[PDB]
């Protein structure tokens, strides 16, 4: 009976994810062997920091990463649903129903569910990219992660998305929004109300010079130099040495005349900003302060890629050749104090619209500061789901989708004759774990809220056409309430691309586990 | 061996915890039965928590104290033993927590004794006699909930009006104004007339019998009539000269109603036709013994007393108004109203068949038992948690009036009373955390305007109804308990709790 | 959380052990088993039922096998070992079918159907023999079937005329029946088994002791 | 919560062992006693009495089998298995789902009423006044027994035996007496050696083996009057019957009074004499000898619903086999008179309740809806158990049978001989409704009592 114990091993990790999804969820502190503490509420990220023993668990871990890479949302829906499909199948495996027909039953039930998802769409997203329209999609993403910040973070995330998107409609050929267009930075001090939205990357380091900021002139030229600042020498070796004191005056003054001659040609071309990816010498910073050139050093090659998409600058393999064709243009750059420390940021005004933005976060709690950093990244992938593959369609969330599927699947159970009725009925019952998890973690009685959920989606209406309220979902309460509430009040919806993709992954995940009747292992 | 310190105090809590768990599920009528298995291998099935503690085998110095505590409530009150053990169990758990707070046990004991005397005074302030008789209904819901397990419970709404009104007037001064209701009264008859809902209340005694020969009038002596109760028959004795002398003493005494247990002959019946005297044949001996008390007469053993023979005229003749015979379907009865002193009545239940009336008559006496026990004590208190919840809030502000290290003992004593409604709602499947909490919220604002002698929306005596799952007044719901039951249960619960806390050492050879 | 118990694998194997014991002694080529009580009792018997009465078996499967022979000795009187060999081997042949998933009821009902069909073939295969008394020559070969089984065949020729003439002497020729209780068996030691002879009359225990008593008396009257 | 699991597993282990005792195809069982003997029979009533159990809940299930065996002859194992499966299906609801036990108990009380209403609709009317039809209904308990040779005579003897104790009366005046049929006391039989089985008749009254105590006396009385008394002898009645013996002195004293003296009468028989007497209106006093033994006739022209059946046969061993076989045959015929309805056997009635329960529970929309699915699954295990004993696939034959109830009738059960889904009515498989009423009601009532005990108290 290893197939039963294999589910029990997953059951130990099943309750771990049951404490994640929902507003009652919480991050888990993990101490790495290198002495580094990673804290995040997302369960998919936690799986990478956990040591997996049984190889059957890795099947669900590999299926969990499928949800994060493509859609990026619904990782908790894939792991929790796949764990429940094994529990409802444990009764079928024991009852004497072969696991072969159990797999065949899920394949027939999966095709019946995918056809019903198109008829469950209530509203449709027009892809207007309006600040108020993005508040409907972002609110449920921030929900079930961090409580109380859903109102403040909704305006910060939706504002940065509208900055990187151009003005277009009814065009899906050329993609626009990427996953790197939104960067998350953090600084000690302040609160969430004082946070703002920047139209470009934010640099928290020092300018390393007596020039704090440039002027207000339009279209500042920015040059990215990969070669460090120093006198030009032979690429092979070329170490400066002093044999006698006679060559000291020639080599010292030679570096002063050569560097000043190269910096003069750069300032004459109109370049007020020089980006040096490598180290900067001592004599180089002296000439840049007199010409009024801002000093910027970005050793990371990843940050230089997003900078080229904004102003249009290109890294030059040499030094002293400011080719105007490859130079970039930025409207306004300023150095302001945000969060208690003076930093030099990067933004724009009108022209040279930036394709990458950065949101500045402030707060007095260090633990909740890193949790919001991981929560915004989940909201970035939500905008990507607005593309052609069913980006506008949406389904009601907050447990309203999983409960409504029960009445439709059981209707097709008695329609299909044969032994498939056992797997079809258990496939709909497995969806009851989602409303039960939200009700159990919220302190609500199972004998109270659960029977009202079944009576909400199942009523007797004197007519053929459905009526009254089909929008009743699952409520977390937290203060007081009687029965349930309508989801249309808070406008919490789930996208079709996220829900439809999470069902196929969770179905194939449980299919692999049920198909394995034997596991061979070897000690290392 | 000899032990002492915090080890013996921890064993006292673990001992009363296992005992409390035995009576935890048996509390209230919603409780469930348990099985008691001995070493022989036999067992028993009973829902009574008092019989379980009698056969419960526990070896422990404080555990045997609760055994004698259970027998003290059974020999006197006989009810509420389960609630006493739960109260004394929670007091020991909260008293052991005060050890880490450096609270002295005597102050804990003194804090309970001072609070116990003041708690009875607060209970005596909310006590009230039977009320809400006009404009509302109280005793009606008592017979309604008791009959809910029988078919009669459907029609019990109409049947309760006849039982409550009858028993209300049955009370009499007894010996020096006792006002104690009798345990057995209101003889219930049966008839096939019409349906079950047609039963009519007869304000007076009703006897089931006929007049035999119908040549006699069924209604006579409207102004005044005398009923003669005679156990000796008027039939020919197995002889003709003696039975004629027994009738001669009747018509000369002026008795229009003659009752004979063994019947009346035909020759002696002819004399009653000209005198318009109504005879009855084959009377029940158990019926006529109650007639002597209801009609003021006296049962006649024999007429052979001493050397004389006579009926002792005017001595055994009771004062009555009129005896009328109403025509009834199936069996016909006799209506007797307006006697000397009766105060009682009779209920004739008419229904479809006697098969259903046999179950309704037996259930009526069982439902009457709950009514007569509650009305037996003129001073009653609403139950269902009204005693523990109302006293919990009062002791909160009252604990400040004493103080001096005794306030912490009063606060723990008051909070220990919430366990009674808590565990009571467990067997009812209802949530015990929500009911007990909301019960304190309603009583909190109820006692704010109480001492001001002015109120608007403030009402007291909020109970807990586990049948319908809602908070309603138990006075109107039909749940009432006497004062003797609650006072002796609360006082005796602390008597056993003190003796447990006073033991700092256990010496066992 | 619980499914069945599979059962079995305890009664079949325990019955296989009893078969291997009684497989060697079956038939005239069998072996003579010896049991030891421990009090000095030594019995050598090739019969199956006689040995099972002196052997205690804790396995309840073999208990019914010994009880099945109770009706064989009281009716048939021969073939108790052959019946046991048919019970044990039938379980081994059915063991292979049980592991394949065949339900035992079809296995059980399949035996009753073949049993009724065997009775029809049993009446066709049998040969009707006449009741005439001239079959004694044919009864000699029939009596050897029981004799050759329990002995080494050296004493069969000696016991052949004794057993044959014992039944026919007390049996008149008619339907009737035969009563084996009228044949008494006595034993005396200190002699060879090859001296066994047939006795027409009754043997008496206590004989006359006196030197002048006549040894042979012909045509004497019994009183 | 561990005590709730132990309470379930107590009756769960006992029920799982007797699963093979159901049906005519029921497999034999073997019990190991400390003595060399063993129990080879498959009878559930004999096996449950020889099993020693520890947990007290298993002892309560044994007491239920003894009470169920007295009411009806068969179906004893059906009640225990049905009560044990309900606790198994409700085990994840009571433990894993954290459902309060009274909620389950309260739902079983509502499901008990709904289960009885479905059986009444599936049952079909039957004529109880037809003598030829009642002989076929009893025949199910006759054949496959030693009485199969007398089956023609057994159906006639068992017919008049049931018709003797029963009396048909009904009205709305005094209520429904339900015929007041008692097999134990009233149908009690006295075995008389000798005679014939066909000649055996059912006499209404008390039969005594004592003859006349005087050599010359009248053996026939026109209007005999039976008088019962206690104190032995040592209204001018026509007969004198004494419980104890009577001395020869009182024989001549009562001889001139025109009354017969009868001594040596058992006390248990005097209670039944009050039914035929109260001795006026006594039909026949004939003392005529039957079977070389002098008898006496207390009978009359009336139906007191009390009597002693006179059984005769070829020997005492024949009467012993007829004894237990006649009582089991009358138990089936008694259920027919309790109501003119018959239910399909072979698991058709078990499946008929499970289908109607699942459809009705969906319209209630309450907390009790979940345990109704556990009851419907428990109702399907009884016919599924017969499938496991029939060799067929329990997965395939259960799903195909359940689908036929939504289309065809509810009378389609499972055959033991064949093993495939077939109709019970056309192929002649029938069972009375009273067994189905007593199987569902007693199993649910016993299952609730086992869940009411959350703690095991040890003490005297």
């Amino acid at each position: 009976g290893q197939i039963i114990k294999s589910i029990a091993a997953i059951r130990e990790l099943h309750q771990m994810c049951l404490t994640s999804m929902g507003p009652c969820g919480r991050n888990k502190i993990i101490v790495n062997h290198l002495g580094k503490i990673i804290i995040t509420n997302d369960a998919a990220t936690m799986l990478r920091e956990l040591d997996i023993v049984h190889p059957a668990v890795k099947v669900l871990v590999m299926a969990t990463e499928q949800q994060k890479i493509d859609m990026g949302d619904g990782t908790n829906l894939v792991m929790i649903l796949a764990g429940e499909l094994l529990n409802v199948s444990e009764k079928l495996i024991s009852m004497g129903l072969s696991a072969v027909e159990i797999i065949q039953g899920y394949n027939m039930a999966r095709k019946f569910t995918l056809k019903e998802l198109d008829e469950m769409v209530v509203g449709e997203i027009t892809d207007k990219n309006d600040k108020n329209e993005l508040l409907k999609m972002i609110k449920p993403v921030i929900s079930s992660k961090k409580y109380g910040s859903e109102d403040i973070l909704s305006e910060l995330v939706s504002e940065a998305v509208s900055h990187v998107l151009p003005v277009a409609q009814q065009a899906g050929e050329i993609p626009y929004f990427n996953v790197d267009s939104i960067r998350v930075v953090k600084i000690m001090g302040g609160s969430l109300s004082n946070s703002t939205v920047i139209k470009g990357m934010v640099f928290n380091r020092e300018p390393e010079g007596h020039v704090k900021s440039l002027s207000e002139d339009k279209k500042h030229k920015v040059a990215v130099f990969t070669c460090p600042l120093d006198i030009a020498n032979t690429e092979t070796k070329g170490t400066v040495l002093l044999h006698n004191a006679q060559e000291m005056l020639d080599f010292s003054k030679g570096e002063e005349k050569q560097i000043d001659a190269m910096m003069k040609e750069i300032a004459d071309m109109g370049v007020e900003c020089i980006v040096a990816g490598a180290g900067v010498g001592e004599l180089a910073l002296h000439y840049l302060n007199r010409y009024g050139i801002l000093v910027l050093k970005v050793p990371s090659k990843f940050e230089l890629r997003r900078l080229c998409r904004v102003c249009g600058a290109t890294p030059l393999p040499r030094l002293g050749a400011p080719t105007p064709e490859e130079l970039g243009l930025v409207e306004t750059v300023k150095t302001m104090e945000i969060g208690g420390d003076r930093v030099t940021v990067f933004k724009q005004e009108q022209g040279e619209i930036s394709r990458t933005s950065t949101i500045i976060l402030r707060g007095a709690t260090q633990n909740n500061l890193d949790d919001i950093e991981r929560a915004i990244d989940d909201g970035v992938a939500a905008v990507k789901g607005l593309m052609k593959p069913s980006g506008g369609k949406l389904l009601p969330g907050a447990g309203a989708t999983e409960i409504e599927l029960i009445s439709r699947i059981t209707k097709y159970g008695e329609r299909t004759p044969g032994l498939l009725q056992l797997a079809i009925k258990q496939f709909a019952v497995a969806f009851e774990v989602v409303p039960r998890t939200l009700a159990e973690t919220a302190g609500l009685d199972v004998n109270e809220v659960l029977p009202n959920l079944y009576a909400a989606h199942n009523v007797t209406e004197p007519g053929a056409v459905k009526t009254d309220h089909l929008y009743k979902g699952v409520d977390i309460d937290g203060e007081s309430d009687e029965g349930v509430k309508d989801i249309r009040e808070e406008n919490i919806y789930d996208m079709l691309a996220t829900k439809k993709f999470a069902i196929n992954v969770a179905t194939e995940a449980a299919t692999t586990v049920l198909s394995i009747d034997q596991i061979i292992m070897a000690k290392k | 061996e000899k032990i002492s310190g915090d080890d013996i105090r921890n064993q006292n809590v673990l001992a009363t915890m296992a005992v409390a768990n035995v009576v935890k599920s048996s509390l209230g009528p919603v409780g469930l039965d348990k099985m008691l298995v001995d070493d022989i291998g036999d067992f028993t099935v009973t829902n009574d928590g008092a019989t379980i503690l009698s056969l419960l085998d526990v070896q422990h110095p404080a555990g045997k104290i609760l055994v004698e505590l259970a027998q003290q409530q059974d020999r006197e009150i006989g009810d509420g033993t389960t609630s006493v053990v739960i109260i004394a169990s929670e007091l020991l758990k909260r008293a052991n927590e005060l050890v880490k707070n450096k609270i002295h046990p005597t102050t804990i004991i003194t804090g309970f004794r001072v609070a116990l005397r003041e708690a009875i005074r607060f209970i005596n302030e909310v006590l009230s006699t039977s009320v809400d008789t006009l404009g509302k209904e109280t005793l009606i819901n008592i017979a309604k909930t008791s009959m809910s397990s029988k078919i009669i419970g459907a029609d019990s709404d109409f049947f309760s009006n006849m039982v409550v009104d009858a028993l209300l007037a049955v009370k009499t001064q007894n010996s020096k104004g006792e006002i104690k209701y009798p345990v057995k009264a209101v003889n219930v008859l049966k008839a096939h007339g019409k349906s079950a809902t047609e039963s009519l209340l007869v304000p007076g005694y009703a006897l089931n019998c006929t007049v035999a020969s119908q040549a006699m009038p069924k209604r006579i002596a409207g102004g005044n009539v005398k009923i003669a109760c005679l156990d000796l028959n008027l039939q020919k004795a197995r002889e003709a000269g003696i039975v004629l002398e027994r009738v001669k003493k009747i018509i000369d005494a002026g008795a229009q109603v003659v009752l004979t247990t063994k019947g009346i002959d035909d020759l002696c019946l002819k004399e009653f036709v000209e005198a318009k005297i109504m005879g009855v044949r084959r009377c029940k001996k158990e019926d006529l013994r109650r007639i002597a008390r209801a009609t003021g007469a006296t049962l006649v053993s024999s007429m052979s007393n001493l050397e004389g023979e006579e009926t002792f005229e005017s001595s055994y003749l009771g004062l009555c108004d009129e005896v009328v015979q109403a025509k009834f379907s199936d069996d016909e009865c006799i209506l007797i109203k307006g006697t000397s002193k009766h105060s009682s009545s009779s209920i004739i239940l008419r229904g479809a068949n006697d098969y259903s009336l046999d179950e309704m008559e037996r259930s009526l006496h069982d439902s009457l038992s709950v009514v007569k026990r509650t009305l037996e004590s003129g001073n009653v208190v609403p139950g269902g948690g009204c005693v523990e919840a109302a006293l919990n809030i009062y002791l909160d502000n009252f604990a400040t009036t004493v103080g001096s290290r005794e306030q912490l003992a009063i606060a723990e004593f008051a909070a220990a009373l919430l366990i009674i409604p808590k565990t009571l709602a467990v067997n009812a499947a209802k949530d015990s955390s929500e009911l007990v909490a909301k019960l304190r919220s309603y009583h909190a604002a109820s006692q704010m305007a109480k001492p001001e002698d002015v109120k608007r929306r403030s009402y007291r005596n909020y109970g807990l109804d586990l049948i319908r799952g809602k908070i309603v007044d138990e006075i109107h719901a039909g749940v009432l308990e006497p004062t003797i039951s609650k006072v002796k249960s609360l006082k005796s619960a602390l008597e056993a709790c003190v003796a447990i806390l006073r033991i700092d050492t256990m010496i066992t050879v | 959380s619980l499914r069945r118990d599979a059962a079995l694998k305890v009664n079949v194997t325990s019955a296989e052990g009893l078969q291997s014991v009684l497989e060697t002694n079956l038939g005239p080529k069998g072996t003579l088993k010896m049991l030891v009580d421990g009090a000095g009792n030594i019995k050598l018997t090739k019969d199956g039922k006689v040995l099972l009465t002196e052997m205690q078996i804790q396995s309840p499967t073999a208990v019914l096998i010994a009880r099945a022979a109770a009706a064989q000795d009281e009716i048939t009187g021969d073939g108790t070992t052959t019946v046991v060999c048919l019970v044990g081997e039938l379980l081994r042949q059915a063991h292979r079918f049980i592991q394949e998933g065949v339900h035992p009821r079809i296995i059980t009902d399949g035996f009753e159907i073949a049993r009724k069909e065997s009775m029809k073939f049993l009446d066709e295969f049998k040969i009707s023999k006449t009741n005439l008394s001239n079959d004694r020559e044919f009864l000699l070969q029939v009596a050897r079937s029981s004799l050759l089984t329990k002995v080494d065949a050296d004493l069969t020729e000696v016991l052949t005329p004794i057993v044959t003439d014992a039944v026919l002497s007390v049996y008149d020729a008619q339907a009737d029946n035969l009563d084996l209780h009228m044949v008494e068996i006595m034993q005396m030691q200190h002699l060879s088994p090859k001296d066994t002879t047939f006795i027409k009359g009754l043997v008496l225990d206590h004989g006359g002791r006196h030197p002048d008593m006549p040894t042979r008396v012909k045509n004497a009257y019994v009183l | 919560r561990q005590a709730q699991i132990s309470n379930i597993t107590a009756a769960k282990a006992v029920a799982d062992v007797i699963r093979t005792c159901l049906g005519p195809k029921a497999m034999l069982k073997m019990l190991l006693d400390p003595m060399g003997g063993l129990v080879l029979t498959n009878d559930g009533h004999a096996i449950l009495r020889e099993i020693d159990v520890a947990h007290p809940a298993a002892k309560s299930m044994l007491e239920l089998s003894r009470t169920q065996d007295e009411e009806v002859g068969d179906g004893t194992t059906t009640v225990i298995i049905l009560a044990g499966e309900i606790l198994a299906q409700c085990a994840p609801y009571l433990i894993e789902k954290n459902i309060h036990p009274v909620i389950i108990i309260q739902a079983l009380k509502k499901a008990l009423t709904d289960a009885l209403e479905v059986i009444k609709q599936v049952s079909k009317p039957v004529d109880v006044e037809n003598d030829a039809a009642m002989k076929k209904l009893i025949q199910a308990s006759i054949g496959t027994k030693y009485v199969i040779h007398w089956s023609e005579k057994m159906c006639e003897l068992a017919l008049d035996a049931v018709k003797t104790v029963r009396k048909d009366l009904g009205q709305t005046v005094e209520g429904e007496p339900n015929f007041e049929i008692d097999i134990k006391r009233y149908v009690r039989v006295e075995k008389i050696p000798g005679g014939d089985v066909l000649d055996s008749r059912v006499l209404k009254g008390v039969l005594l083996n004592k003859d006349v105590v005087h050599p010359k006396m009248s053996r026939h009385i026109e209007n005999p009057r039976v008088v019962l008394l206690d104190c032995p002898l040592e209204v001018r009645p026509t007969l004198v019957i004494t419980e104890k013996g009577v001395s020869d002195l009182a024989q001549h004293y009562l001889l001139k009074g025109g009354c017969s003296v009868l001594r040596r009468v058992k006390k248990s028989d005097n209670n039944r004499i009050a039914r035929v007497t109260g001795g006026t209106n006594c039909g026949l006093f004939k003392v005529e000898m039957i079977g070389d033994e002098y008898f006496s006739f207390l009978d009359n022209c009336k139906e007191p619903k009390a009597c002693t059946i006179m059984l005769r046969g070829g020997s005492k061993d024949i009467l012993n086999e007829i004894d237990r076989n006649l009582q089991d045959a009358m138990a089936v015929a008694r259920n027919v008179m309790l109501s003119p309805s018959l239910s399909p056997g072979g698991g058709a009635t078990e499946m008929a309740v499970s289908v109607k329960l699942a459809e009705k529970a969906k319209q209630l929309e309450g907390i009790q809806q979940w345990p109704y699915q556990a009851v419907a699954d428990a109702m399907e295990c009884i016919p599924r158990t017969l499938i496991q004993n029939a060799g067929g696939d329990p997965i395939r034959l259960l799903s195909q049978l359940r689908a036929k109830h939504a289309q065809g009738n509810f009378t389609t059960g499972i055959d033991g001989d064949k093993g495939k889904i077939v109709d019970m009515v056309s192929y002649g498989i029938w069972e009375p409704e009273v067994i189905k009423q007593q199987s569902v009601k007693t199993a649910i009532e016993s299952a609730c009592l086992l869940l009411r005990v959350d703690d095991i108290v040890s003490g005297v």
